[PDB]
């Protein structure tokens, strides 16, 4: 239900497949 | 023909560290990098 010039991106630290637990 | 562009792959630094206190060999964490390109 839901959707380059040194602007990085960094990943949460706590995955789906482990929030899902 | 046409040919795509792709900015060079770069990004942060980042620094394992245990702490003085217990030692100084550290770890290196290079971000949202391939490996195979150092």
């Amino acid at each position: 239900k839901v959707t380059f010039n040194g602007l990085t991106v960094l990943p949460p630290l706590l995955t789906d497949e482990m929030i899902a637990q | 023909e046409i040919l795509d562009i792709t900015p060079c792959s770069f990004g942060g630094v980042s620094v394992i560290t245990p702490g003085t206190n217990t030692s100084n060999e550290v770890a290196v964490l290079y971000q949202d990098v391939n490996c195979t390109e150092v």
